């Protein structure tokens, strides 16, 4: 009170001097529950993979990604990630998702890096500069290799120019290293662009071949058809709490409800805009959410030259939400309830008013309207003033303003 | 040929319920008193967007093409119901000028005295499509008696539309245009009337 | 409730407390309003079980202790006729229960008591004698109202019975206190509609713009959702500071017209209703109050031929209180609101001079008794 | 820097401005209904019930208070009530009498 | 009469259509105060010739 007034003494009166508000006691987060998982692990549980040469672009759309379950992992031979932090990467979303994929030898994973020098990255499959993705690969030897040389996996590995990023180039045509036409068969200044890697079992842990799945990104004016994964919680009612359903936030009361809404309405407004319902995602039930309560302190006081009592009503809120008395203007907080009546000395509302008094304390009463007065009324009675009291009334009146004058240039620009 | 559209094609235009409430909206909706098209397959242009209605039961009418070519240059959506479901596609189609019953691809999906009544639009990447069924006791013409459409799909399709065409008693065709409509909602949280603002000096 | 925007809204200042300061003068100065309309007597006085009033029959405006309430049932078809963003709505600090009360005091003094108890401690009169001193108040000589006591009091009864048939039939006498109701509901929804609008910013919502943007872009976007709707208040509050004195003249009214109409009879032409005023009763409505004045309209005129003075034993003589007619054949002297003609005499009439100086003087017998 | 000082300092005094054309028509208000107890109270004798203070009127006398005036209204109060017999008319020879 | 500036005027709501609203306000009210003057004679009173 004596802040919000600016001043050390206070006068008796009702003064207003902030907002109750019910908090938050949780966040609830109802996106519609986990489904449609983007088909990842059935890509690295496939038979067979692209030669590197020729290696796919293998579609993902229309479904949830989650790298926070592969970065996680000790799961692969190599697990990399760039451009953000892995965490990251649950936040981003896309027009389509790929796993841009193929064998390679274990010591070329390592090629796979935003920008970066290599055989792969430089003649098969390069990464732009600032790369945002991730780089998955598994050893192979038990299927790639084969006795005496699997040569069906190849690498680009001479070429006129280096790729830029994402460019794609299968061609099996010939190298022309000098002046002689090579009319389409290997010789002499007419070699072969590609390198085969011959797999075989024998061969060291570098050399042996790895299954490989680059998650790799597109976003165009088309929307959005993969996203990170949605969150889950639990939900719980008649208490206040922050809340998400699908992406409608806000802070309220969750209830139990009769609204009538049809299958697709989410939501429900009232005549001012105000959504006041909800349909949860994650089990159809019909959720009225009603504010979290809140109102006008009011602290009501004698003069603070008199005592240091005070009591407080909370504008509107029920004593159950903020000794204690209900009333209609709020819940009231350290008044006596007096049944005897009397004329108002502070104003509190709907018939309520309060006090000083014996010792002494803040008592809270319905307020007198005057004394009863049977009038001994009757068809043959009356009655006549035998004297008289002249009586003289003071009324005081306003009549004049302080007059004032304002230089607005002054006041404005100084 | 044309014919009077009466209260017809009015559809909810947020997923929201409304309680024993008038609610003022402005988006694409087919006119009050509008003359829709009328037919008994031809080539049309999409405006803004559409409605179309048919009295069927026969699924002779077995849906509908849209896009820009409507044909195999580029991807078109093929819209089509085989009596057991729904199923639509955005592929670059090849099929016939004037297809008749026998009594790269992008994207995929799968769902007489009744009158049957859709409307179409295309937003920013997303296809709209709403829709209803009644019956009627009046031979041809529309009822003139007030009911809403219900939202279908918000298909994310991300292709452009500015034609369409049927796939083969009567069927009509409106157009949509930016207005402002009164939607009236009942104590059950549904639309059961509306106003035209821009009809006549007492709908505004 | 964002954090982000309440501390730019400290940059502004004063602007929040001297808000709430002007609502809190509008919200004190409903209350005030209130009491010195309804609040006038310092006693609740109240009326016997021998309703006697001489024929009269104020049992439509009295209290019954049956109703929902001390309300009567006038009051009751009154109280039937009228019909969250960080806004409240506070009570009144009489309730209707006690406005009832109020009114019922008010009421019960008038009937039992005439003017006495607004101008001391209430005096009984019986009924009857106090309309007969409301008689003598327009002009009206006293056996006028005694020599017809049951013709008044049926006409009385039959009108108080007319506006219990009016009330339950139409709405549009009360359009002014339900325009009160209207202008508020309506200030209200226009006050919450605006928290929808961008104001040039990218989005109408705090967290919308809070989560797209640089902090500094940010603060300069939620700047204009701070001027806008600081500027959606500051034209609310001017408007209630507006209707706020337009109500209070209308109080001011209603507290002039309970002192002057109620605890007397005014003789102000068309203040306290049509005709020449007799008394008036109070009741309660929603957010105002209702005055049923009751007053004396006059009614089936005849001409007569009429003069100044008249002549006799060359004396002037002028009507002491009434007015000189002439049936045709015949002088007589009458009071001037209503025809109750008396033979001119001595002591009807004064003298002043003789006939040379009135213009329009005529000759007739004052019969001297 | 200073379009916005001008823009929040013009504000403050525009919201000034209006408060005080209010409460100016609410003093304007207050100095009509003193210069009617003037013109009524204290030049004349009121008829008007409450309007010169409570009781019936006698006269009024105009004191001066800074930025205000103060009436000191005289008014007749009746007292000491005594209750009677009475009736609206008296009989004679068959004739009534009225007072 | 310019479009492209009433198109960010909606942008701030109801301050439009209220001020509208307030001076048709004043507009009526000034019926209503010489209505209140002047009608107060039920019937065209004429003097005699
Ligand atoms: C997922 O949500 C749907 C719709 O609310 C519900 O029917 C289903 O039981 C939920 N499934 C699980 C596994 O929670
Ligand atoms: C406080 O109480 C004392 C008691 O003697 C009194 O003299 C004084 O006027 C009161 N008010 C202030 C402002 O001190
Ligand atoms: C306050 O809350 C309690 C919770 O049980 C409820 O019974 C009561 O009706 C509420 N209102 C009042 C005015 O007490
Ligand atoms: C006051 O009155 C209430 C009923 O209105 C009663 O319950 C309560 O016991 C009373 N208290 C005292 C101290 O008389
Ligand atoms: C006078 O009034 C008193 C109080 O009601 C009553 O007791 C008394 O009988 C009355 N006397 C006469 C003569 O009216
Ligand atoms: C009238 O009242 C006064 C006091 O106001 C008293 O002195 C006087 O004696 C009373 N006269 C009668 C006749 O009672
Ligand atoms: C257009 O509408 C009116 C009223 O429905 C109708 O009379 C008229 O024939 C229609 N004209 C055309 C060209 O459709
Ligand atoms: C609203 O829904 C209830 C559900 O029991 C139904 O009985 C009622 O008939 C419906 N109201 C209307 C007007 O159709
Ligand atoms: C009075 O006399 C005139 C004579 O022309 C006549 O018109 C009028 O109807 C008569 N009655 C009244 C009530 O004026
Ligand atoms: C006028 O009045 C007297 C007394 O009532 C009566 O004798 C006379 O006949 C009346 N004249 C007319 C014309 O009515
Ligand atoms: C009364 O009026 C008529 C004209 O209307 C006039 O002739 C007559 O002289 C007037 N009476 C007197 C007393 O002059
Ligand atoms: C009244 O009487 C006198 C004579 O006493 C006469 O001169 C005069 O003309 C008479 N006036 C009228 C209006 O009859």
């Amino acid at each position: 009170t004596k802040c919000t007034l600016k001043s050390f003494t206070v006068e008796k009166g009702i003064y207003q001097t902030s907002n109750f508000r019910v908090q938050p006691t949780e966040s609830i987060v109802r996106f519609p529950n986990i489904t449609n998982l983007c088909p990842f692990g059935e890509v690295f549980n496939a038979t067979r993979f692209a030669s590197v040469y020729a290696w796919n672009r293998k579609r993902i759309s229309n479904c949830v990604a989650d790298y926070s379950v592969l970065y996680n992992s000790a799961s692969f031979s190599t697990f990399k990630c760039y451009g953000v932090s892995p965490t990251k990467l649950n936040d981003l979303c896309f027009t389509n998702v790929y796993a841009d994929s193929f064998v390679i030898r274990g010591d070329e994973v390592r090629q796979i890096a935003p920008g970066q020098t290599g055989n792969i990255a430089d003649y098969n499959y390069k990464l732009p500069d600032d790369f945002t993705g991730c780089v998955i690969a598994w050893n192979s030897n038990n299927l790639d290799s084969k006795v005496g040389g699997n040569y069906n996996y190849l690498y680009r590995l001479f070429r006129k120019s280096n790729l830029k990023p994402f460019e794609r180039d299968i061609s099996t045509e010939i190298y022309q290293a000098g002046s002689t036409p090579c009319n389409g068969v290997k010789g002499f200044n007419c070699y072969f662009p590609l390198q085969s890697y011959g797999f075989q079992p024998t061969y060291g842990v570098g050399y042996q071949p790895y299954r490989v799945v680059v998650l790799s990104f597109e976003l165009l004016h088309a929307p959005a058809t993969v996203c990170g994964p949605k969150k889950s919680t639990n939900l719980v009612k008649n208490k206040c709490v922050n809340f998400n359903f699908n992406g409608l936030t806000g802070t309220g009361v969750l209830t139990e409800s009769n609204k009538k809404f049809l299958p697709f309405q989410q939501f429900g407004r009232d005549i001012a805009d105000t959504t006041d319902a909800v349909r949860d995602p994650q089990t159809l039930e019909i959720l009225d959410i009603t504010p979290c309560s809140f109102g006008g302190v009011s602290v009501i006081t004698p003069g603070t030259n008199t005592s240091n009592q005070v009591a407080v009503l909370y504008q509107g809120v029920n004593c159950t939400e903020v000794n204690v008395f209900q009333t209609r203007a709020g819940c009231l907080i350290g008044a006596e309830h007096v049944n005897n009546s009397y004329e108002c000395d502070i104003p509190i509302g709907a018939g309520i008013c309060a006090s000083y008094q014996t010792s002494q304390s803040i008592i809270a009463y319905t307020m007198s309207l005057g004394v009863e007065n049977s009038v001994a009324y009757s068809n043959n009675s009356i009655a006549i003033p035998t004297n008289f009291t002249i009586s003289v009334t003071t009324e005081i009146l306003p009549v004049s303003m302080t007059k004032t004058s304002v230089d607005c240039t002054m006041y404005i620009c100084g | 040929a044309y014919t009077n559209s009466f209260t017809r094609g009015v559809y909810y235009p947020d997923k929201v319920f409304r309680s024993s409430v008038l609610h003022s909206t402005q988006d694409l909706f087919l006119p009050f008193f509008s003359n829709v098209t009328w037919f008994h397959n031809p080539v049309l242009p999409f405006n803004d967007g559409v409605y179309f209605a048919s009295t069927e039961k026969s699924n002779i009418i077995r849906g509908w093409i849209f896009g820009t070519t409507l044909d195999s240059k580029t991807q078109s959506l093929l819209i089509v119901n085989n009596a057991t479901n729904v199923v639509i596609k955005v592929c670059e189609f090849q099929f016939c000028n004037d297809p008749f019953l026998g009594v790269n691809c992008t994207f995929e999906y799968v769902s007489f005295k009744n009158l049957r009544e859709f409307v179409f639009k295309n937003i920013d990447g997303y296809f709209k499509i709403y829709s209803k069924h009644t019956p009627i006791n009046l031979v041809r013409g529309l009822p003139q008696g007030f009911s809403a459409l219900e939202p279908l799909v918000d298909l994310p399709i991300g292709i452009n539309i500015t034609r369409f065409q049927t796939l083969l008693a009567a069927y009509y065709v409106g157009y949509l245009q930016p207005r402002t409509f009164l939607l009236k909602y009942n104590e059950n949280g549904t639309i059961t009337d509306a106003v035209d603002c821009a009809l006549d000096p007492l709908s505004e | 409730d964002s954090t982000e925007c309440s501390n730019l809204l400290l940059q502004y200042g004063s602007f929040c407390t001297q808000l709430n300061r002007a609502l809190t003068g509008i919200a004190v100065e409903q209350d005030k309003n209130t009491q010195e309309v309804f609040a006038q007597v310092k006693q609740i006085y109240k009326t016997p079980p021998i309703k006697d009033f001489g024929g009269f029959n104020f049992s439509q405006i009295l209290p019954d202790p049956s109703k929902p309430s001390k309300r009567s049932f006038i009051e009751d078809l009154l109280f039937n006729k009228v019909t969250f963003n960080g806004l409240t709505v506070l009570p009144p600090l009489l309730t209707d229960e006690m406005i009832a009360q109020y009114t019922s005091a008010l009421l019960a003094g008038t009937i039992t008591s005439g003017w006495t108890f607004g101008a001391g401690a209430a005096l009984q009169i019986p009924f009857a004698m106090q309309m007969a001193y409301r008689f003598n108040g327009i002009g009206v000589t006293q056996n006028v109202l005694y020599e017809n006591q049951k013709l008044i009091a049926n006409q009385f009864n039959s009108a108080i019975g007319k506006i219990q048939d009016s009330l339950s039939s139409t709405a549009s006498a009360l359009g002014k206190l339900q325009d009160v109701v209207n202008q508020n509901a309506q200030a209200l929804n226009t006050l919450v509609k605006q928290l929808s609008s961008n104001f040039g910013a990218i989005s109408s919502v705090l967290n919308d713009i809070l989560s797209r943007l640089d902090k500094v872009e940010a603060e300069v976007q939620i700047d204009r959702l701070i001027t806008g709707r600081l500027q959606s208040l500051q034209t609310y509050v001017t408007q209630q500071l507006i209707r706020a004195a337009e109500i209070r003249a209308s109080a001011n009214l209603a507290a002039t017209k309970m002192s002057e109409c109620v605890l007397g009879q005014s003789k102000r032409v068309d203040f306290c209703g049509k005709g020449y005023h007799l008394m008036s009763f109070p009741q309660s409505a929603p957010h105002g109050v209702v005055f049923l004045h009751v007053t004396y309209v006059p009614a089936q005129e005849k001409n007569f031929t009429t003069a100044p003075a008249i002549c006799h034993d060359g004396k002037a003589h002028f009507p002491r209180e009434g007015v000189f007619v002439s049936n045709g054949t015949h002088w007589f002297v009458t009071q001037r609101n209503f025809y109750e003609p008396q033979i001119i005499t001595t002591d009807n009439t004064f003298v002043s001079g003789n006939c040379d100086v009135v213009i329009g003087i005529v000759n007739n017998t004052v019969y001297d008794p």
